[PDB]
RNA sequence: AUAAACCGGGCUCCCUGUCGGUUGUAAUUGAUAAUGUUGAGAGUUCCCCGCGCCAGCGGGG
């Protein structure tokens, strides 16, 4: 029912350099639909179910920042979730607050483009399945929560 | 005859930042559920007030301040040839409600508008009152008699005639209440705007800077809808009972300025000196804005300008028919019951002539 | 021939602040669990009553004067069981210095005066001194007798001089609070005050927003006719016409000099009924934006009408004037190209 | 006489990356709802400021810094033969509002433009004020009386006279506040641009990993104007003709200078294909000629120039612009109607500008 | 809407002269220069301008040959029949890059290339579905063609 | 005609001035699209008019 995020992650990690190269050339999420290698990548992960397509398009798009741009790290046994996207972006020390500002205010499509730029720039360390859920919904609530996590992190750290 | 005159402007700006807030981000507003970029009414006002067109076709502008010491010295300087120093000081005191020492720091209650012409007139009055050893509250009593005689002076302070003034202290509280004759709206864009950001640096000529964090400046371009109306009667009253012709004159200057003046912010580094591409003037018994023409935000097709102009025109047709608005209207446009005007000057003339030339 | 007229209006305002509270914050209301910007009943009604349109078409109506002379007979046998004709005729003569019906607030106030006159007769109080005691009240009622239509439509002024209980005159028109059809994203303006003598800053804030407002009003025709001395339905419908016009054009005056939300309404529907009803539940589930808030609001209105009108028993002539060409409403509701045509339609009882 | 001089430039660049941000991305902007490539006004300014042409026809650039230690040392070396070290140190300390020790690092509030001529002048004043036991406050109030006398020194810092200066510390707040005479806009393309991406590598000569760079070509609209009166004022009251000469050099530089970025690898050394100069009472930009992004036909250049010419026709007729105007262009096709004098060469244009638009 | 199987049956029973004459075009609009075309497509609403573009495309593909496109009805189990992309993939004669370069090919470039693929692959497919695809033929129908191709090839291997 | 009725929270206000994101970088080496094939047959070509020995001939679309 729910999309496997970790599977897709590892899949993207072990992808052949040519396919990765072919996917890395999209400049917009929907362009992934122009690319054979993409469908081959997401076929095992429920692409054929319309419910999961938009979601998958985002996931891959962000991953398409690089083969190891998004470093996944498991959460600690103690805490209930791992590192959030905002927090990681803030932790990188390379992302300026106004970037997030203009991100959460961006139109559809544009936001994902911007996000991917931020990911290449930061090479964040985060709980990937968490980010994946976030991308799965990606609405007002989530954008806001992103900026909040960023702000509070940058505040303490 | 119609009491109200409506001025609509569609003007398109190249990338720029014509107004910002406490975080130096472009001022915005939500309309139709989408973000428009906004140029506030006060900004437009001050733009027109301090313009050179104003200075050459309307006259002197009010002087807004709170520093009665500085104002003291200024007033002494430009009135010293007509009045005694303490006639001047006295007048200042009676109008401000604060004692005019030779102190170098004297604070009013708030930043208020000072028309110099007005103050000169009050200086004549206070001179009179000084000759007859008259008590202040009685001078007040006399002056409350004929307020029109004081408003006649706002012909050397038209900007207050247009935008009004509220009074809180001194005889102004009784004599100074002006209700503005011009209503003016915050400029908003006819389309959704996602603002761009400029990421700049400063190269230090004495050290090869390496890693650095770049400064940010929000900016955007956009097609703005400006709207203002003028209540002719109230202008006439605010000017001391001036003729309709003089009102219409001032109105015409407001049209010109609303069609040409652009706030000064960051213009030295973004240069958005664009004239308006559409100006329509419309005489009416009840003021009405055309803002709802762009409530459904304009989507671009070969730009935002033309689609905006057409949105405007269509809503104008629908409202004119719907609410039966037979009033003199004229439209000036750069693009190929409303009288079309080839040049801005023809429009201006049309307005001067009460809308039938 | 139904008693109530219902007026529904959808009007969109560009960024502004038409009504605020003691903290200079825009007025509020929760509906359907979500917050809507509000413009108070008071504010809007005042907007209407103090307007120039009202002044010319209500405050300067023909029916605006009540001639006491023509009211002698009816007055006297409406007051004969409480007072002798002497005391009555004396009173009426005092006030003033053919008709068969009389407005109740008239009868009431006249009654109070009568009582006073009798009271003064018993003490053989001099007439001069009598008038000297109640100069004020005389002036008052002489004023109110010149403003018939106004009082009939809106009710008594907040300072009227009315003494009795029948003097507590309700307006024939009831005006609801206006709320937005949608949840609002409120904006906050940050401004400064440049000191032209030391431009070398202290910022202040004003809250503002834009929105699609649902105005609702109803008119109690019977009450109107009664409080005009038994005037005909045609005349009451005339007045109603004027009220429709106003609810479609008049806008409160707050901060309009600096925010100028001078907007006309985009939809005006009039609807005759036996029971007056607001269509606010069309927006109980708050409108979501889709190419604006206006079209979806209008659509929600129309479809609410379609869904519940007949079931709620709004069987009565109904017409709709609208600028926006969205999916039309039930065949039984007549469309109108012009406000003026809607007005005329109302004026002739709806056909 | 007209107070404002407007400079419009259409200049076409071959594949390049002449301005980018902290993420190696081309600077862009949205116009008419389509993406234009952008070159920031700062970039243009400093490219002009530091150019060789400026060095040969205007003079030495202002020295912009925030490091007052280094500045101290510099000022010593270049002025030492004229003043005691302590007069120099004191002048710097008074202007900057910081204390000039023999401290290794002394930082101002911000990067400010300094002119050595100006600093010298202040050194004289501080010296006579030293000889007269006059106190710093009184010195300040005295100097405040004749500002022009300080603005004359900006003839050795003309760039400041053009782009201005702000101060937040020291006597400069009262004295060194300059209001720029030249307004200049970001350069944007007249058309939509979807940037290309060069995928590159580096070959290791001792063994047997791809990077990326965004680039694009584009037809750019440069705009600037000069406020003659304010220039004259900012140069101490200089002549209208000296003003016009400086304005002329700005025309030249805006038509020929190009930011240095990525140029050694992309070489977009193109000159302008159209330059129009236009005299005016109220400054106006022609950017709106391209609000409707220019669609290509036989290039972007020709249709851009025609679009320009048309808008200028519409605006000039519509707003009744009677002002001296002249246009230099490398294209042959139909120009602006006869109130716009045509110039075969750039130098004829510049002469026409030097001559207040009558030659 | 346009009756598909009718148009197919008409094409199957067209006279060989008209048939060969139609095949000869090299661009859909050239069909407008041919009488046999008009007589063929008139019973199916050519006279309504809304349906014209569509018809031009459909016939063009059919023009590959009288028996190049083999219709086969969908099995009662399945909700839709064999789409074009699946058919092409099933042929074993088409190279992925032909399909890729097909969906990235411009109005017009596009139909010509498709016809070449059709003659080469002689596909068995649910014709009315193809007809629908041709009725709309926008970015997502193209992208769907690529999807079906790639995914079928991966499935079958 | 309901703690109701009658019933504005209302007037004034630039967020302004200064600022290159800059230096360096082959995508490179290997690769048949190849085997098999009459375009044969067949006078229909839709309309007007003239002539005819009614076999057809001719003029115009």
């Amino acid at each position: 029912d729910e999309i496997d995020a970790m599977a897709l992650y590892r899949a993207w990690q072990q992808l052949d350099n040519g396919s990765c190269a072919q996917i890395r050339r999209v400049s917009e999420p929907d362009e992934l639909r122009d690319i054979p290698a993409f469908y081959r990548l997401v076929q095992p992960f429920g692409w054929e179910n319309p419910r999961h397509q938009q979601a998958l398009l985002r996931m891959v798009f962000c991953l398409s920042a690089g083969k190891n741009v998004i470093r996944h790290q498991d959460k600690k046994s103690e805490q209930t979730t791992g590192i959030s996207l905002g927090r990681a972006l803030a932790n990188s020390g390379r992302i300026n607050e106004r970037r997030i500002f203009q991100l959460i205010r961006a139109d559809r499509t544009a936001d994902m483009v911007q996000l991917r730029r931020l990911l290449t720039h930061a090479e964040p360390v985060l709980d990937w399945p968490l980010m994946a859920r976030m991308l799965t919904w990606w609405g007002k609530r989530e954008r806001q929560q992103l900026l909040e996590d960023f702000v509070l992190t940058t505040n303490k750290n | 005859m119609s009491n109200f005159i409506n001025i609509h402007v569609l003007i398109s700006h190249s990338p720029s930042c014509l107004n910002r807030d406490d975080m130096n981000m472009q001022k915005d507003a939500i309309f139709g559920g989408k973000r428009r970029v906004r140029i506030s009414s006060q900004s437009l006002k001050r733009a027109m007030r301090k313009s050179g067109y104003y200075a050459q076709n309307i006259g002197e502008s009010s002087l807004r301040t709170i520093h009665l010491a500085q104002l003291r010295d200024v007033l002494r300087q430009k009135l010293g040839e007509r009045f005694d120093q303490k006639i001047i000081d006295k007048t200042l005191a009676l109008l401000s409600g604060k004692s005019v020492d030779e102190a170098e720091k004297i604070s009013a209650d708030a930043v208020t508008p000072w028309v110099v012409g007005e103050i000169a007139w009050f200086c004549e009055q206070v001179a009179k009152a000084e000759a007859d050893n008259l008590d202040d509250k009685k001078l007040l009593k006399v002056l409350k008699e004929d307020i029109a005689a004081i408003r006649v002076n706002l012909q050397q302070g038209v900007d207050i005639a247009l935008s009004g003034r509220m009074a809180t202290s001194g005889m102004m509280t009784e004599l100074g209440k002006v209700d503005g004759a011009m209503s003016i709206a915050h400029a908003i864009t006819t389309h959704q705007v996602d603002s761009d950001i400029d990421w700049f640096t400063a190269v230090d000529d004495l050290q090869e800077q390496g890693s650095a964090h770049l400064g940010t400046q929000e900016f955007s371009s956009g097609v703005f809808y400006r709207y203002a109306n003028i209540n002719l009667a109230q202008l006439q009253e605010n000017l001391g009972g001036a003729s309709r012709e003089q009102a219409l004159e001032i109105a015409t200057h407001v049209v010109h300025m609303l069609a040409t003046e652009v706030p000064g912010a960051k213009q030295r580094t973004y240069a958005a000196f664009n004239p308006a591409d559409m100006v329509m003037v419309n005489f009416s018994d009840m003021p009405l804005s055309m803002a709802n023409a762009f409530e459904k935000a304009v989507k671009a097709k070969d730009g935002f300008l033309q689609p905006s102009i057409q949105a405007f025109n269509q809503y104008w047709d629908r409202v004119a028919n719907g609410y039966g608005l037979n009033g003199a209207a004229a439209q000036f446009s750069l693009s190929d019951q409303v009288k079309q005007m080839p040049t801005l000057e023809q429009l201006k003339s049309w307005v001067r002539n009460n809308g039938e030339a």
